[PDB]
Formats: structure tokens, sequence, C-alpha cells
RNA sequence: GCCGUCGCUGGCAGUCGGCAGAGCGAGAAAGAGAGUGGCGCGGACGCUACGCCGCGACGAGUAGGAGGGCCGCUGCGGUG
RNA sequence: UGGAAUGCGAGUGCCUAGUGGGCCACUUUUGGUAAGCAGAACUGGCGCUGCGGGAUGAACCGAACGCCGGGUUAAGGCGCC
RNA sequence: AGGGCGUGAAACCGUUAAGAGGUAAACGGGUGGGGUCCGCGCAGUCCGCCCGGAGGAUUCAACCCGGCGGCGCGGUCCGGC
């Protein structure tokens, strides 16, 4: 959409802090699971060692 | 992935997909571009013609840099400078003509085949062609050459 | 004090044998699983008179009554007691199977939940 | 969106189980269990949950308030239930009703609500 | 008229659809002012436009 | 969107294919709801055919 | 020599990078996952910058 | 038995598409939902194509869109497209449109919007004229693409203009003997 | 009667509920349209839309082709 | 008044396996004394195809096949098998 | 698990049990006979409502207090984003 929301920061004790940030645009990015399993079963091919008799 | 290929289907069938009668033998035909004139010919004359025989002149030591040219034409012209200078001259008044630089950009001749805007230029290149200079002057504008 | 099903309709089966494979008779190498004869000469797969029979579409089971144990329940394997609420809004039509590797000191407290929730388990006495 | 998530998690889920041709779902707040768009527990704004409660006797309901919406703590408001087999089923009913909340959940939680009083009286 | 009757089945949509009610008919030939399975039965014996 | 990726040389967020993916919400809209034909909900099965004679 | 390595487009990496943060924001692709995030107070989970002393 | 052939009962149009995303599955079904429950014989055509293979639903050019909408009397219509909407870098002047495809591309976002059009998606024209009423579809070019020319009667043939298949375009590659008069023939 | 394939490029987002009014099978292109003057708090199922439902027609097959396998084998990333 | 009848949704585009030993029959038909021979034409078959009949049977007569209940037939039959 | 000793399949063989036996055996369709175990069969389903019949609660409605949540065209309330 296009309402990017105001997060607020967690303070080390659990309790929300006064800081806050707002919700950067990248999380209204579009969920495409077909490209993102392509793009998966494709570069974890090439952190694979060669193997032949 | 062979999960997904023709032979995981092809298990269980005598001939695996390729004949009873005529069996897939090794090279019923010769290996490789053989029979071009004997027994391929219907295939090198249906879909592959003129590739029999000599034609032309030979050139041995050819460079392929020296008869470097690349050319643009006069539809993406205006493409190789910025936005602010094609609208600049339109917002201009004393006639002045922004000066395109071709060689500049990484083109030698100019092309004459779209239309151009009517405003002037300076086009500064290499080789141009007739049609080429004739839509500039048209126009209003110069055709600089540049060695 | 059986847990009768919603509806037990009439199980009708177009066919109770097996589908045994051609000369699986003659043979130990040959076992009993179909399949398809593929041979020119052969004689099962012209489909000859008096001959072996042929796995075709039109044995299929009625849609209603497919997969349906004589109990009018259909069934569910059931590895813990976990994935028997699962089960506790199917109550009525379907049932559950404790796996065969659930050890009875879990099967015990399977076939003890699936007690409270009515669900019926086919092997409820299995272990002990 | 609830039918965009939806299309993610229609397969690739892990509360989802699929063995014996039928396909249910663990989901916390799915009643019936099964998986569909309309009942699935995570997907939506407003969602309805029976369980049993803690102790031996009552039921809770789990209703989803529309304010915290990715805020999973704050999120989710309860209600033990433990009164008669009848009132409860009136109040679940009041509570979908009356809310006008998820209104095509209400005899899905009655049908639940009474799968847990029945699951909680003395066996025989 | 036994065939039309026992064995009339309509073309109706490219469908086999036994002529049940006479709305099946008027739906179809209506336009040809045959209403009825006697429209139908006077249209076959006595060959009309 | 309108800002681009200052750390990388030339990105933007990829654009959406469909933006109110709500499709609930479309669908019961009084803009498209006015423009349906009525439900044909009735289940008209096979009628037995008895014999006119 | 069987090809081990696979080679994917920058932006179709960055598509995928983008889709796997975008969906990292939302409570039912999460739970969905298998994570136990029933009592995390907001999911994109910002903390102070303490953390990293 | 019946003596009807069963070479042709399987008609083998698209019932769905073969893509597995999830923006494109909800427009599907948004637009399945109007071409079945309207009697506009548009929502028909826009489902047939959200179906298509990439190469049928080829891109446009703004010029085309632009030749295309100066036609006379479609003004203040919606260019409808089901492909993307590339830029055409030969063009200068770009007027106002108003715009609805699955993509534009991000120098064709700028040029539109800079002239002062709108750019809906197919949700929102779904949401500005369900039934389709005053849009133009348009469609790319489909004969385009370079295979098209390597289509139709075969090389060496008499009035064939096919491009053959060549690894490289040069003087001594298919330059000999089907095709000059002199060294055997040609056609 | 049942299974399946094909076709209808068929139907179903209308589960529109005390903010209610429960319909779109009927021979005849199009609105159960607006305005302008003469007690008892109640109502089954559904909808994994890649889902569900209704209608007809069809069902041989070597060589060959295609699809669907919640058929099976071994390892890998996730997840139970 | 879409200018005869009857029937039926058509048009188009790529990619493409297998095949390129055939055989039989009515009718016409060439060589041969003829052949379960050699060779052509048209259609239908066998090959790729079960089923009822012809005792038996690649090709003849009927008839073409999802799995089943009732009824009726085809071609063939009805002393007994 | 007894010194080539984890598990210890198949073909093949021995013995015990059960049946059978002159058209080699085996096989598909159909039943019948006997066995083997299973159903933990052998007085046979429960569920909602209502009517009556006998009992038991610290119990219903309606009010009062506190909390929580939904909705609000609060026509157009305050302050935010
Ligand atoms: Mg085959
Ligand atoms: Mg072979
Ligand atoms: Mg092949
Ligand atoms: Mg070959
Ligand atoms: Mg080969
Ligand atoms: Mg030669
Ligand atoms: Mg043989
Ligand atoms: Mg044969
Ligand atoms: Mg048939
Ligand atoms: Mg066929
Ligand atoms: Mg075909
Ligand atoms: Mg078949
Ligand atoms: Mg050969
Ligand atoms: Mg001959
Ligand atoms: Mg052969
Ligand atoms: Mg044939
Ligand atoms: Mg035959
Ligand atoms: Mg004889
Ligand atoms: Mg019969
Ligand atoms: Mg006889
Ligand atoms: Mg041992
Ligand atoms: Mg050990
Ligand atoms: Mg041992
Ligand atoms: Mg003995």
């Amino acid at each position: 959409a296009c309402a990017r929301p105001l997060i607020s920061v967690y303070s080390e004790k659990g309790e929300s802090s006064g800081k806050n940030v707002t919700l950067p645009a990248v999380f209204k990015a579009p969920i495409r699971p077909d490209i993102v399993n392509f793009v998966h079963t494709n570069l974890r091919k090439n952190n694979r060692q060669p193997y032949a008799v | 992935p062979s999960r997904l290929r023709k032979t995981r289907k092809l298990r269980g069938h005598v001939s695996h997909g390729h004949g009873r009668i005529g069996k897939h033998r090794k090279h019923p035909g010769g290996r490789g571009n053989a029979g071009g004139m004997h027994h391929h010919r219907i295939n090198f004359d249906k879909y592959h013609p003129g590739y029999f025989g000599k034609v032309g002149m030979r050139h041995y030591h050819l460079k392929r840099n020296q008869s470097f040219c690349p050319t643009v034409n006069l539809d993406k012209l205006w493409t190789l400078v910025s936005e602010q200078t094609r609208v600049n001259a339109a917002k201009n008044k004393t006639g002045a003509a922004p000066i395109i630089d071709v060689v500049r950009s990484g083109y030698y001749k100019v092309l004459g085949k779209g239309k151009l805007p009517k405003q002037p230029v300076i086009v500064k290149a290499k080789f141009f062609s007739r049609r080429a200079e004739e839509k500039i002057k048209g126009v209003g504008g110069a055709c600089v050459l540049v060695a | 004090a059986a847990l009768r099903p919603l509806v037990k309709p009439k199980i009708v089966k177009k066919r109770t044998k097996k589908f045994i494979r051609h000369q699986s008779d003659r043979y130990v190498k040959i076992k009993r699983n179909w399949r398809k004869p593929r041979g020119i000469d052969n004689r099962v797969r012209r489909r000859f008179k008096g001959q072996i029979l042929m796995p075709n579409i039109g044995y299929g089971s009625n849609k209603k009554t497919k997969h349906m144990l004589p109990s009018g329940f259909r069934k569910f394997l059931v590895h813990n007691v976990k994935e028997l609420e699962v089960l506790l809004m199917c109550n009525k039509s379907y049932c559950a199977e404790i796996a065969h590797n659930v050890s009875s000191k879990n099967r015990k407290a399977i076939v003890e939940r699936a007690a409270q929730l009515a669900i019926r388990v086919t092997n409820p006495n299995a272990r002990l | 969106s609830a039918h965009l998530q939806w299309m993610v998690v229609r397969n690739c889920s892990s509360f989802l189980i699929k063995r014996n041709k039928q396909t249910y779902s663990t989901e916390p707040n799915n009643l019936k269990a099964r998986n569909s768009f309309r009942y699935n527990g995570l997907i939506h704004r407003k969602t309805v949950g029976v369980e049993p409660a803690a102790d031996g006797k009552g039921v809770v309901v789990v209703m989803k308030r529309r304010s915290g919406q990715r805020k999973p703590a704050t999120s989710y408001v309860r209600t033990t239930i433990n009164k008669n087999a009848r009132a409860t089923l009136s109040s679940i009913r009041h509570m979908i009703r009356k809310n006008k909340y998820h209104p095509d959940l209400r005899m899905a939680a009655i049908r639940r609500a009474s799968a847990i009083l029945r699951s909680q009286k003395p066996v025989m | 008229n036994e065939l039309i009757y026992k064995r009339g089945y309509g073309k109706i949509n490219k469908k086999r659809i036994a002529l049940t009610d006479n709305t099946l008919i008027a739906r179809s030939l209506g336009k040809y002012n045959i209403i009825c399975m006697e429209d139908l039965i006077h249209e076959i014996y006595t060959v009309g436009k | 969107w309108r800002k681009a990726a200052s750390l990388k040389s030339n990105y933007n967020l990829p654009m959406h294919k469909m933006l109110n993916t709500d499709l609930s919400r479309i669908l019961k809209s009084p803009e498209i709801q006015r423009a349906l034909r009525a439900p044909r909900k009735k289940i008209h099965r096979r009628v037995l055919k008895k014999n006119p004679l | 020599w069987r090809r081990w390595h696979r080679r994917v487009n920058t932006t179709q990496k960055r598509y995928a990078i983008c889709s796997a943060l975008a969906a990292s924001a939302l409570p039912a692709l999460v739970m969905s996952k298998g994570h136990r995030i029933e009592e995390v107070p907001e999911l994109p989970l910002v903390v102070e910058d303490k953390v990293e002393g | 038995g019946v003596d009807i052939r069963h070479n042709k009962d399987r008609k083998v149009r698209r019932k769905e598409p073969k893509s597995q995303d999830i923006y494109l599955r909800l427009l599907v079904k948004l637009y399945r939902f109007l071409a079945r429950r309207t009697n506009s014989t548009f929502n028909q055509v826009v489902l047939k194509r959200l179906f298509m293979s990439r190469t049928n639903r080829p891109p446009l050019s703004l010029s085309r869109m632009i030749r295309k909408m100066k036609l006379p009397g479609r003004e203040n219509k919606t260019a409808v497209v089901v492909g993307t909407v590339t830029d055409d870098v030969r063009v200068q002047e770009v007027p106002k449109l108003k715009v609805c495809a699955l993509r534009v591309t991000s120098r064709a976002r700028s040029r539109i919007l800079k002239a002062g059009g709108k750019i809906l998606t197919f949700d929102q024209l779904a949401l500005d004229s369900p039934k389709g009423r005053g849009t133009v579809l348009l469609s790319g070019p489909r004969k385009g693409r370079e295979v098209y020319r390597h289509f139709g009667k075969a090389p060496g043939t008499p009035h064939s203009h096919t491009k053959p298949y060549v690894r490289s375009k040069g003087r001594k590659f298919e330059r000999a003997r089907g095709r000059r008069a002199s060294r055997g023939y040609k056609n």
C-alpha cells in the first residue's frame, strides 16, 4: 500500500523506549514466493563442492 | 532435474521411446554434416540454401577495427544530450543551437531515418549520410565534420 | 459402546480380489505387484477370453464411499496426542490410527485422550 | 492482506498437515482445524478461537482485537466461560452475532464449544 | 406420437436434454411458433415451413 | 519508490502488479456490486424422464 | 565439469531479498514458518544500539 | 458403438495461467469473477489474456500507444494493456494518458506522470469501471519477435523471403549456390 | 447404477441477518430503481476458489506423444 | 426473401516422435499352365483388435471394448455333446 | 549372539500340522466346503426437543459496581499519525 507506520524501538529491558522509526519502504515490497524460491534453489547450488568417481 | 525429464516415464517400455521396427542405432546417417551433397541434399537445399561454393574476394589479414563505424539514427539522435538541452532550446529565444557531439557518445556515422523536432542543432560527427544531412538542413542546422 | 459414524451408507466395490501380475504364479522372481504387460504377442494385454484381467479406470470406487473402512469411517495416522485435536471437529466421519512406532507409554495416553474426545481408534488394544 | 498472505500460506505453511487424502491445519485459532481461507486463524483481521480452559472446567474464547494488528503480544483477548452447557453456547452466540464479529464462524464456534463441554464431562 | 413422446430428446445448447416440459420446446423453437410437444408433432407429421 | 537506493548504484524497490490486494473489500464494494447480474444459485439436477404414454 | 554453480540476475536477487524482508513483518507469514512469536511485542522487532556492546 | 473421431475433442485453450505468482493469481481471481458475473465481453477478454504466455502478450511502446490513442473519437478513455508499457525514446512530446497495464517501465512512469497522466492498475481499473466502459484495449505487435522471420516457407524456395539459421552472416555464410544465378541456381 | 475423460471457454465471493427480510428455471432485448406534480434476540452445510457444485456426450489400441501420480528409491535446505 | 437440399463451430501458427520390409479380401486387372506365385487400381480390413458365430483359424459373417444389473437383437443356430 | 559367532530374506531341503490327488502342473470368472484368526460379537445404536414422574443446588431474569472488546454517518467531538 502507501501508509508506512511508525515502529517503536524496544529497550533492552523489553519495555518500549521513546525512539520511533518509520517503517522502511522495503516492508511493503511485493511478496513473491516463486521468485524467492527460484532464487534460493539456484543460489544454494553455488556453495556445493565437486564430486565424481 | 532428472525427476522432471522424459526418461522417468519411459521405464517399462521396451524400446525406451525409440522404435521397435527401426531401432535406435548409433549413426544411421553418418556423423555431423555428412552427406551434404549426396543423401542430405533435400535438407541442405530446403533449409541452408547457398551452403556450398565460393563467392567474393578473400582478404587475408583482416583487422576488424579499421572498418569500425557504428551509426546512430536521427530518431534517437536527441537522446544523446540531456533533456534540459532539448527543452532549453525550446524555451530559448536567441536562436542558439545546441552542439550534439556524436563521436563523444560512441557513433561515427549519422544516418537519417526518423523525424526531427523543429529546433536547430549542430551535429558534430565523423561521417554523414545524404538524407541525414538534408533532414538537418530542412529543419535548420549544421553538419560539422570531425576527423 | 461402538462409536457410530455420522451416516453408514452401503459400501459397494466393483472388484474385491487383487490384480495379480501376468505369470506371477510360474515364477518366484515375479512379485504380485501389477505391471502392465507390454509385450507384442502377449495374451493378457490383448484382453483375450479367460485370461488375467487388467486394472482399468472402470473399477474405480464410488467417490461417496472411497477410502472408507467397513466401519463407515475414513482414517488418519496419528503420531502423538497433539494430532487428535486436529481430528476433534471431524469426529463422526474420520478415525485415528496410532502409528506403528508410538511406544506403548504414549499410545496409552493417546487412546486415553481420544476416549475423552470421542474419537474412534482403529487399533486401541494395539500394544499394551 | 488476507488473500495475499493466504496465497503464500495455502501450501507451504508449517501447520499444514497432508496425509490419508485429508488436509487439516494446526493453527492456534483455527476452529474445525481444516485448511481453508475462511477458517484460517492467522490470515484474517478478525478471527475467533474456542480453546479448553487451562484447568479442568470451562471454555476460553479468543477474539482478535482490531487496533493491535502487528503486535502479537497485545493482539488477542481471552475470556474464560466456566458456566453450564447452555449459557456458554448463548454467550459465544451473542459474542459473535450481537458484536457482528466474523459472523460466518458462529455455528462453528458453538459446534466446537460443545465438543469441549462433551470432552470435559465424566467419561463412561 | 410414440417416437416424439417416448424417445423424444431435444438438442438444446448442444446437449441431449430430455423433453420433459413444453418450456424446453418453446424456449428454442418458440420463434417459429412451435411452443408445445403438439406443435412439434404437427410440424413433423405435416411437413411445415 | 520515490527516493532511489543511496548505497546501491541504481536500485528502486520493485513496483506492484496490484495495489489493493484485498479482493474481499474489492468484491463487496458498491462500485462493483451494482454492475452484476443476480446470482443464479439454484441447482437444477437431472429430471427423471417418465413416459408420457 | 558438471555445471555445479548457477548465476542469478542481480535485480532478481534483490527482488528476492526485498520479498524476503517484506514477508518478515507479517505475523502470519512468521508464525507459519514455525517461529514461536506469540508474545513478541511487535514484529519488526527493533532494539537499542547498546545491544551491539 | 458410435463412429465419431476424437482427434479434436480436447480443446487446447488455457484454462488458467501457467505462472505461480500471487499478484497475478489474485487479478485472475477478481477478473474471473467479473468475467462470469457480468455481461461485459471486456472482462472476458482481459481474463483470457491474463492466461496468455509472455510471448502472446507482447510489450507496447509509448509511441504506439500515442498514435493508437490519438485516433479521432477516443478521447478521455483509459488505454488498457495486458502486457507492459515500455518507453519509446524516439518520441519527444507526450500527452496526458489514463493507462492501466501490468507493468510500466521506470522510464515510462516518468514520462507519463510528468505529462500528467494517471497510471492505474488492473484492480484500480476494476474499481473505476467494472464492466470496462470507457476503455481502449491494446496489444503490442505479436509478429515483432525476431522468431517470426524464420517461419513460413522454408528458404531456398521460389519467393520465400524467410530468414535462415546461420552461425554468422558474412561473405561466405550461405551466399554461394542456392542464391547466385551464377553458381547453380537461385529461387 | 458407478469410475473416468471431454465439452458447457457452465454455476458459486449472495454466508448481502433486529444496521435483517432471505428471490433470480423462466418461452419473448432490457429496474422485485429513486425521488417530482394531479412479546420471544433466533436462522443446517458451504469457499484447501489449484475449492466446491450442475448438466450432457463419450471410454479399443502397437510404434509414438502428452499429462496426472497423497506411486516408490537415495541424499540436501526448511518444517513437523 | 443471406437466393438449392442435409449436416456440422471454424480459421491459423510453431515444435514434433514413430514410419518409409507390409499382407489379405470383393470387384477391375498384367506376367504365368497354374500356385497359400509375381505385379497394379478402388474401397474395407489384419498389422495396432478384443467379442458372438464359422468345431478349429491374423484377414470370412455380425459387431468394434471403462466396470456392472435387467430387457432385446445381429451373424449364426435349436436330437445329445 | 558359542571363536568366519550383528540382523539371517530367496531359491533348495528336512520334519510337524491341515487338506487334496488317473487327463502334467499352474491359471481367470463363479460359487460351495473346510480351516485360520478377527470382531475382544452374542440381547444390541445414540443425539436434540418437549411432556410427565421422583430428587439435588446456594441458581435464572431484572437491577448496581469494576474491567474488557466490537461499532460509531459522535450527520461534521477532541488530539494525533
Ligand atoms: Mg507404447
Ligand atoms: Mg529393441
Ligand atoms: Mg520418442
Ligand atoms: Mg531411424
Ligand atoms: Mg542416436
Ligand atoms: Mg551419387
Ligand atoms: Mg510370441
Ligand atoms: Mg501382433
Ligand atoms: Mg461406447
Ligand atoms: Mg482413440
Ligand atoms: Mg490430438
Ligand atoms: Mg483408451
Ligand atoms: Mg527397415
Ligand atoms: Mg500378391
Ligand atoms: Mg509390425
Ligand atoms: Mg487402425
Ligand atoms: Mg477386427
Ligand atoms: Mg469349418
Ligand atoms: Mg447383457
Ligand atoms: Mg453348434
Ligand atoms: Mg543375535
Ligand atoms: Mg551393535
Ligand atoms: Mg547370525
Ligand atoms: Mg499328510
